[PDB]
């Protein structure tokens, strides 16, 4: 008969939402300004503020028998509606830069961070504010799939079906896109350099499978409301989320942003080891007695930065440290993180946090501050003793955000909402372990002559006209049909864009008007590179691509890879199959093949086993073609086409391709490569390949040593411009453009499959890798370096593989260890922590000179040991020796200091030459072996260097090793800068 | 069957590599408990030819059969089961978390006094099983030695054993080179000596203890003919300053597995009994004549006066050592070599070219280049 007592409690709630939230909601456009001071509305902060308001909804509507607690519910659900309707239109009024993102991901064709909340107009321009926050649309998207799913019809008309179907491409780079972030300020420095932070890529990730396959109409929808997502990009946010974390970016070390993706709302970490990885890293790192730091060295409002500064300068960042404000909001998460994950303890300890931290206004109710900050007369103390200072409440009051999900966690330890209720989609069981999926594999003959030949061999295989009605194509053809998936010509939106296809996307089964459709995987695709004409290669891509399948396999039914042998796979007489493919093939009928549960058989028998996914985009350019589809020496030839002039690309006439034709029949790498350069054939997974390599904490650096032509890849680059840089770092030589983007697959192959190799390199040099490849193909072989150049364009790709693995993982084939220090210094390959070594003995000095170029103590505050920043510096300082041999020399001269400081209990406070100590060494080493009997002949000095042969060949250790002479070096130059020293410990 | 396979194990994450052969980390579904397996391409690519497919099963198939011939034994691994296809064979083992031995001993240069003993303990316990099973190993390199999180040996890739028929010797050449008995050698460049026995190991054996306590093989020179007259004319030396620094124990008990000739070798049984793997007992009467009492007590004070002199002897580190002669005491010269695998500690890998020897300048130039 009365209110239950949910319902009551509720009200308390409702006051408590009303006061402090759903009083500032706009009458016309729904949105919630920051603040009175920040008359804005954020698009992050309107999502993440309108989840008390939904939660709310929710929890009143769990009791809807009244009219009354049925109007609250409807007021709650509704508000949050028009919030989310709001800032639809919003970013509905920006779709002109919703289209412009989707093909050029750059920053200044990106959807504003904040709107007029009276107007839903741009308040500020498209370079006046840090703008591109992928995790403040994939916020936007994610919970509009979830209130979707919760029953909230958000989504009005089938245009704002194209519109949401264009965003999904509009956060699909997220992981190859750099943004300023959550925290609008970029890198850790604020100086307006986008970086890949880890939120954008999990929450677009987690927005991405909330996204997948969602009627935005809800139960009362069709295929015209669905949102399609390709899981391509899905799984590479993961790639790049499991490299990037525990780390938030390169440049951070950690941010409490990051419980935003791997707790909530995105779930977007799917490795529990991560998940308590990174939350125990924000543990020690951010959390205080006021909440948790941002990220380290934030800065935002401490009393050590200048309020009118939009940016701030390189040498305040130390200023920051250990005085850095401190954000209740992450505490919420914390609390949001342990009703989700079943953890009573952590929902007690972070709420009794909280409370303490929550500031009373108005009539009683909690505020939730936005930052603790210290106290200007306070700050030393916190710069010696941690955490214990007593902070003031500044920044917003209430922070909007946090005190929603404040609300949010109190609704839901309160047992006035479930998790399930708020995550429909049921992204909390993201953690749960997946059993790896049974890859199903057809192996096709493209002409029944290719079928005899299989067939002698064994292998069941039907033709390609065999497979009719089923019919394949390649996988360009899927990547142009899903350019028309979002077209609205009204909205001047052209669909998704010309993304290349994993096998995650090809390994479906597309219903396209009503014709199944099978696609062949894109690494055996020919016409845009050379990497499909090494069958070597399609055995060691196949085998990567099938280990990326089974554990990557997120749909219903069983991956499908059709695989049709082709003439180029047969053998060069043409009658026999090539041993590697053919070790390939007889390998997936056993059923195991990479790591992968294949499971052969015919096209036919997977119909009813495999992802049918219906295109109802293509349900009445790429529609009229599948329309139709429904119904005298080689290398004189190329001194011809190249002395034609400039690649024209016209009718000169009197289609190198078809030139291309005879030399990928040929298999002559020399020459397929030269044609590949000439004709400009570029790999379409450069972009996720060099991503890769970025995501795992390392600089790409592409061209010659020299650095003014040498450019350092530290973002992610989009397609255009990543290829345009490498093009001009060309140089115009063709031959090594390509070497370049071909060294980059590989590097990012291994990296995936073999991350310790890089484990010693924290810069990807690709340009001095053809260099380095080149002197051991040199050495071996023995012959000159132009007759290496044209060897090195002769290996097949996977001898190419082959011998840059040859050149990374150590293996060997002037003298041994010269040719041991020319493969240790022209990789710049320096043991693990020795940058963490550097930052230890500068802060026992006053620098570290090497030709007369110091490193200065000031470094070592300036930023961290850990900060990759610093590894450029001391790295820069290195590269001032140009011979790679001597570098080494220097490297390991270092380290002699480093263990003989902590010998030395001492500082020596001076400048050290990192140089001369190998000189000494290079004398000591003179006088030593002259007295033991060594001839002038065996100790020649090397030209350049000034160090001898011998010593470059010398073994590390031993008694007259090279580290025992730089050992013995090591203390003379001490002995004039410190004329007292004390050793102790041994 | 692959279907076998799965049925009671899932792959995760490979865990090594080989020439053919791939280690991979297994959960068993039935126990959840954590299990190797080592996943061999038989058809190896296409490089294989029939008779390497088939040479390398009755390889394998043989395999099966030696680790089916000893079991439950504290330190060699257990092969749960095997599976054999067309195109693969695999077989599960226990899980060894830390890698082999090769890869612990680029970590730690020099291997302990304390950790070898009951390193090699275990490695003589296990090579009297199989001297008592007659089965002999002819590969007991490092690489070939797997230890666990407690340390503890698991002698792995029986790959290159034969179980002697009783008094036979072999003449095949199976091994990795510069962990290859004088004989081995012999019998190799002559048809008059009829074949080792299982006294092979015990060289072996012995080569471990040299690289273990200095990081370096006993003979190693970069040609290969050339360590192989080192090893048959048997020319070692506990050089200088790296190895005058352990008890002399070590050193008689290297020699005994080092010895040339077969027959004068240490056999495992007896190995054990040298004075360094004896253990101490607690309740033992160990009576003795009045002389014995008398020295019990004299050697009692004579061990306090000795560890008091042995340690006022230690020079504390100065400048002036430190430029005059860093490898000479030992805490700079175990630090050199610290800092000598860590730069380089990916330049020693499995073979001749990559062996940790290279890591050592122990001889003047002169000397080195006098041939
Ligand atoms: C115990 C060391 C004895 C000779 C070598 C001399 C040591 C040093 C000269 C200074 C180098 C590093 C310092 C970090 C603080």
């Amino acid at each position: 008969r009365s209110r239950s007592n949910s319902g009551v409690r509720l009200d308390g709630y409702a006051r408590l939402v009303q006061q402090t939230i759903l009083c500032h909601q706009n009458p016309v456009t729904g949105l919630l300004p920051a603040s009175y001071d920040q008359k804005d509305a954020w698009v992050r902060d309107n999502v993440y503020s309108i989840l008390a308001v939904w939660g709310l909804g929710l929890a009143y509507r769990k009791n809807a028998d009244r009219d009354e607690d049925k109007a609250k519910a409807y007021e709650l659900e509704q508000s949050v509606v028009k919030l989310m309707r709001g800032l639809l239109h919003c970013m509905i009024r920006q779709v002109d830069k919703v289209e412009s993102f989707k093909y050029s991901q750059s920053t200044k064709d990106s959807l504003h961070a904040k709107y007029n909340t009276k107007t839903c107009a741009t308040v500020v321009g498209d370079d006046q504010w840090g703008h591109l926050q992928l995790d403040a649309t994939s916020v936007y998207l994610l919970f509009l799939a979830q209130m979707t799913a919760s029953g909230l019809h958000i989504i009005h008309s089938l245009d704002e079906v194209n519109f949401i179907q264009n965003l999904v491409f509009y956060i699909e780079a997220a992981y190859k896109t750099a943004d300023f972030g959550i925290w609008e300020r970029g890198d850790k420095t604020n100086q307006g350099i986008s970086e890949l932070n880890a939120s954008s890529v999990g929450m677009a990730k987690a927005a991405l499978e909330a996204l997948d396959e969602l009627d935005l109409f809800g139960v009362k929808g069709g295929p015209q409301s669905v949102i399609h997502v390709l899981a391509d990009e899905v799984q590479h946010c993961q790639s790049i989320l499991n490299s990037l974390l525990p780390r938030a970016s390169t440049s951070k070390e950690v941010d409490a942003s990051l419980l935003s993706v791997v707790s909530f709302p995105a779930f977007a970490v799917e490795d529990s080891q991560l998940v308590e990885l990174t939350k125990q890293e924000i543990i020690t790192k951010l959390q205080g007695r006021y909440g948790c730091c941002r990220f380290l060295r934030d800065g935002y409002k401490t009393p050590k930065e200048d309020p009118n500064r939009l940016y701030y300068e390189p040498a305040e960042l130390k200023l920051f440290e250990n005085i850095e404000c401190e954000w209740p909001l992450f505490w919420t998460y914390f609390i949001l993180d342990g009703v989700f994950s079943g953890n009573a303890e952590q929902v007690q300890e972070y709420k009794e946090a909280l409370e303490a931290v929550l500031i009373k206004g108005k009539n009683g109710v909690p505020l939730l501050p936005e930052l603790y900050s210290v106290p200007p007369d306070r700050v030393d103390e916190e710069y010696q003793n941690p955490h214990t200072v007593d902070r003031v409440p500044m920044g917003k009051l209430p922070h909007m955000w946090g005190q929603s999900l404040y609300i949010l966690g109190s609704l839901m330890a309160e047992g006035f909402l479930a998790p399930g209720e708020i995550d429909p989609l049921n992204r909390r069981f993201s953690t749960v372990p997946k059993p790896d999926v049974v890859v199903q594999v057809s192996i096709l003959a493209e002409t029944e002559e290719i079928k005899t030949i299989l067939k002698d061999k064994g292998i069941y295989v039907e033709t390609i006209a065999e497979v009719y009605p089923i019919r394949v194509q390649p996988a360009r053809i899927l990547s142009h049909i899903y350019s028309s998936l979002g077209c609205n010509n009204r909205m001047k939106l052209s669909g998704r864009p010309y993304r290349h296809m994993g096998v995650l996307g090809t390994s479906k089964l597309y219903d396209i008007r009503k014709t199944i459709f099978t696609f062949t995987p894109q690494f055996i695709d020919q016409q845009q590179f050379y990497l499909a004409l090494d069958n070597k290669m399609i055995v060691e891509m196949l085998r990567t691509d099938l280990s990326y399948l089974c554990s990557r396999w997120r749909m219903t039914g069983q991956p499908t890879i059709t695989f049709p042998i082709s003439h180029s796979m047969l053998d060069e007489d043409g009658t026999s199959l090539n041993s590697s493919i053919l070790a390939a093939l007889r390998k997936m009928q056993d059923g195991y093949f990479g790591g992968a549960r294949v499971q052969t058989g015919k096209l036919s028998e997977f119909l009813t086993t495999s992802c049918c996914t219906h295109l109802s985009f293509m349900d009445p350019e790429v529609a009229r073609y599948l329309d139709h589809l429904l119904a005298e020496q080689a290398d004189i030839l190329y001194m011809l086409y190249t002395m034609k002039g400039p690649d024209w690309n016209t009718e000169l006439y009197n289609l190198l391709t078809e030139l291309y034709g005879k030399v990928g029949e040929i298999r002559h790498w020399g020459l397929i490569r030269y044609i590949s350069g000439i004709l400009r054939k570029k790999v379409e997974a450069l972009d996720e390949a060099c991503t890769d390599l970025l995501s795992h904490q390392k600089h790409l650096t592409v061209g010659l040593p020299p650095e003014p032509r040498e450019k350092t890849i530290s973002a992610p680059l989009p397609y255009e411009a990543l290829t345009q840089l490498i093009d001009e770092a060309s140089e115009g030589d063709m031959s090594i453009s390509i070497l370049t983007q071909e060294i980059m697959v590989y590097l990012a192959m291994y990296m995936r499959t073999q991350p310790g190799l890089f484990a010693e390199m924290f810069r990807l040099r690709i340009g001095l890798i053809i260099q380095v490849m080149a002197t051991e193909l040199a050495h071996s072989l023995r012959c000159s370096a132009e007759e290496a150049t044209e060897g090195l364009m002769n290996l097949s790709p996977s001898a190419m593989k082959n011998l840059l693995h040859h050149i990374l993982s150590g293996k060997e084939f002037q003298g041994q260890w010269q040719r041991r220090r020319r493969l240790d210094g022209a990789l710049n390959r320096v043991p693990v922590g020795f940058y963490q070594k550097v930052w230890k003995v500068l802060q026992k000095c006053h620098g570290l000179s090497v030709e007369g170029f110091v490193l200065p103590s000031s470094t070592t505050r300036e930023m961290t040991p850990g900060e990759i920043k610093f590894s450029v510096h001391v790295e820069s300082v290195l590269n001032r020796v140009p011979q790679p041999e001597y570098r080494q020399l220097l490297v390991e001269a270092i380290l002699v200091l480093t263990m003989l400081a902590d010998i030395e209990i001492h500082s020596i406070g001076s400048i050290i030459a990192v140089e001369k100590i190998v000189h000494i060494a290079n004398d000591l080493f003179l006088q030593e072996q002259k007295t033991l009997g060594a001839d002038d002949t065996m100790l020649a000095k090397d030209p350049a260097s000034g160090i001898c042969t011998l010593l470059y060949d010398s073994a590390p250790s031993g008694r007259f090793g090279t580290m025992t002479y730089l050992s013995k070096a090591a203390a003379t130059y001490v002995q004039e800068f410190l004329p007292h020293s004390i050793c102790a410990m041994q | 069957s692959a279907q076998d396979f799965y049925e009671n194990y899932e792959p995760k994450e490979i865990l090594g590599r080989g020439v053919s052969s791939v280690v991979r980390r297994c959960i068993h579904k039935p126990t959840s408990q954590e299990y190797a397996v080592k996943v061999i391409d038989v058809t190896g690519g296409g490089s294989f030819s029939p008779e390497e497919v088939r040479e390398l099963r009755e390889a394998t198939l043989k395999e099966v059969d030696i680790l089916r011939k000893v079991s439950g034994h504290p330190n060699i691994i257990q092969l749960k089961d095997t599976y054999e296809t067309n195109t693969f064979f695999f077989l599960v083992f226990d899980l060894m978390k830390r890698g082999e031995l090769f890869d612990y001993l680029t970590e730690k240069v020099t291997l302990s006094e304390k950790e070898t003993r009951k390193i090699m303990r275990a490695l003589l316990e296990v090579i009297c099983t199989l001297h008592k099973l007659n089965i002999v190993h002819r590969d007991l390199k490092p690489e070939n030695i797997l230890l666990d999180d407690n340390m503890n040996i698991k002698l792995t890739d029986f790959g290159f054993s034969c179980q002697l028929e009783p008094g036979e010797r072999l003449r095949e050449v199976c091994g990795t080179p510069s962990y290859l008995a004088p004989e081995i050698i012999e019998c190799s460049m002559n048809e008059d000596h009829p074949g080792y026995g299982k006294e092979v190991d015990m060289w072996s054996t012995g080569v471990i203890m040299y690289t273990l306590l200095a990081g370096s093989p006993p003979f190693w020179h970069r040609k290969q003919m050339l360590m192989l007259r080192m090893i048959m004319s048997g020319n070692y030396q506990f050089g200088s300053p790296e190895w005058d620094d352990y008890s002399d124990t070590v050193k008689d008990l290297v020699s005994r597995f080092l010895v040339v000739q077969p027959q004068n070798r240490y056999t495992a049984e007896e190995a054990l009994a040298h004075p360094f793997f004896q253990q101490y007992l607690v309740e033992e009467v160990r009576h003795f004549s009045p002389r014995g009492k008398f020295k019990v007590i004299a050697l009692t004070v004579l061990a306090s006066v000795r560890i008091y002199y042995q340690y006022r002897r230690v020079k504390p580190v100065t400048r002036e050592i430190v430029i005059r002669d860093p490898y000479a005491l030992r805490p700079l010269r175990r630090l050199i070599d610290a800092y000598a695998f860590r730069i380089y500690g990916h330049w020693v890998k499995k073979g001749q070219q990559q062996n940790r020897a290279a890591l050592f300048e122990n001889t003047p130039k002169a000397v080195l280049l006098s041939l």
